[PDB]
Formats: C-alpha cells, structure tokens, sequence
C-alpha cells in the first residue's frame, strides 16, 4: 500500500514543497510515479523514480528523492508557483509479469 | 521520458454491443519494442489486449459483448522497459428501461385503481407520474445481471377519460422512457 502525506500542504509561492510517498514495502523492481489530477480529473505523470534515478516529464522542478529508510520518498517541487496548486498522488508498479498498479490517496497542494 | 495519453476518456456503450478501449504512447519515446507491455486494470479478464497494435503505439482492449458489470473506471497502463504511465478510462454501460410492464388493479368499493409500472435497466432509474396529485411509491432490487428492477405504484381515483403516464428517468444516460396506462 501507499500513502502520500501531508494530505493538505500549503506553502508560499517561491518556497519548495515536499510530499512524502510511503510504501509499505518498496523493492528494487518497483517503478514509482508522481501524478497530478488535470483540470478534467485525468491523471497526468509529473516524474518517475526507477533504477535509483528521478526523471521529470516536462518540468525539471519536479524531483523524487528516496529517503534513507528506503520505503519513503520525497516528491519535491522546487520554487513553487501558484499554478502548481492542485491534487497529486503517487503510484507504483513492479516490472514483474502480471503486476497490479497501486495508487496512494490524493494530497492537495495550495501555493499562496 | 515516457507517457501515455487517452484520445477518448469516456466510453458509453449499450449492453450487448462491442467496445474497444484505447490508450496511446509515442513510439519515438518508447523505442524498444521488446520491453513494451500493457494492461487494463479495473478500479475496484473480460477485455482482450490486441497486442499487434503495441508496435504501432496503441494499447487496445476489446470487449466483444458488453455486460453491465463491465461498467466502471479502469487504468489503461503501458510499461516501456523501466518506465510506465497510465490513464483513466470510464466505461458507462447502458441498459435502457425500454420495456415497461404495466398493471391495473381495481380496488373494491373505492372507485380507485392501483397502477403499476415495472421495468429493468441500468443504472438506477427514478420514476415520476405525469400530472397527478397523489404520491407514488417506488422501489427496486438488483438482478443477477446487475440490472435494476424498478417498480412504481400509484393509487388514485381516475378522473374519467384520463390516461396515466409513468416516466423512467435514467440520469447517467439523460434518458426518458415512459408508458401510458388507460384505466379502461
């Protein structure tokens, strides 16, 4: 299972924002994505963490860091903008055959 | 870099018809054919992956004969080596309340009649009665097919030479169906 905390986060524009995605059991075969819900409530990929590396989809301000406890990850937005405000979630799947997607609950960012 | 898009997000489909669900990905991003896999995972094995479409950048899932229980939200997922993405697709299955059975029961000694409309469909219908001054009582059960059987009962003294209409409103489908009862 995954959690994504804090469920509600407010920061002032220009500050960094950090959510934590906590997995009940991370392992090396998992690929961890950070998504946002779009204005049509569709999931849209922001960044991914796989093979120990964070890769942003379209904005390099979005990066994922694995914590020393292995099972938690920081999803960081550097230098927040107003329009970063919205609902985000994390999701994981194994590279192993027949794996099922798991998603966290949504968490809300409000940039002031 | 790797993402999945969905050209069409909501599929409205009638029970008994076919549907093909699709999400797409750019093969110029996912260049390595050997590492491509796709899955349609319901949010909660009827849909068949047409895997010859994967080299074309398309994850296509075919349901040849749709049932009510195919309705719901799905994650359309593609894995490209060590990256993946997904989109939500919504299947809205419709079974129209097209067959409305009607019944008339005379109530001894009152000059009143009990009128019934009963129909099966999906999702749940609400029932109104046109231009009457008495409230109706409507109930439902679910059938094993996943349809709702909705029954509405109205008791009144019929104004001579009036017909009575019961209207089934299927909100998700913006559909109205109706039956006209002539108590003569």
């Amino acid at each position: 299972s995954l959690t994504f905390y804090p469920a509600w986060l407010t920061v002032s524009e220009g500050a960094n924002a950090t959510f934590t995605c906590s997995l009940s059991n991370w392992s090396e075969d998992l690929m961890l994505n950070w998504n946002r819900l779009s204005p049509s409530n569709q999931t849209e990929k922001q960044a991914a963490f796989s093979n120990g590396l964070s890769q942003p989809v379209q904005d390099a301000r979005f990066q994922i860091i694995q914590l020393p406890n292995r099972h938690d990850f920081h999803m960081n937005i550097l230098d927040t903008r107003r329009n970063d405000s919205g609902i985000y979630l994390c999701g994981a799947i194994s590279r192993h055959p027949k794996a099922k997607i798991e998603e966290s609950p949504g968490a809300e960012l409000v940039v002031t | 870099l790797f993402t999945v898009t969905a050209p069409k997000e909501v599929y409205t489909v009638d029970v008994g018809s076919s549907v093909s669900l699709e999400c797409d990905f750019d093969r110029r991003e996912c260049t390595e054919l050997e590492g491509i896999r796709a899955s349609l995972q319901k949010v909660e094995e009827r849909a068949t992956l047409l895997e010859e479409q994967l080299p074309l950048g398309k994850a296509l899932f075919h349901i040849p004969s749709v049932q009510v229980r195919d309705s719901g939200q799905y994650r359309c997922l593609v894995i490209c080596g060590a990256a993946w993405d997904y989109k939500y697709l919504t299947v809205k299955v419709k079974a129209s309340y097209m067959r409305i059975d009607t019944r008339i029961l005379e109530v001894p000694g009152t000059g009143e009649v009990q009128l019934t409309c009963q129909a099966r469909g999906y999702p749940l219908a609400e029932v109104s009665w046109q231009n009457v001054s008495v409230p109706a009582n409507t109930s439902h059960i679910r059938t094993p097919e996943g349809l709702y059987q909705v029954t509405s009962v109205l008791r009144l003294k019929p104004q001579p030479s009036r017909n009575f209409s019961c209207m089934f409103w299927n909100a998700h489908m913006k559909e109205l169906t109706s039956a006209i009862i002539d108590p003569l």
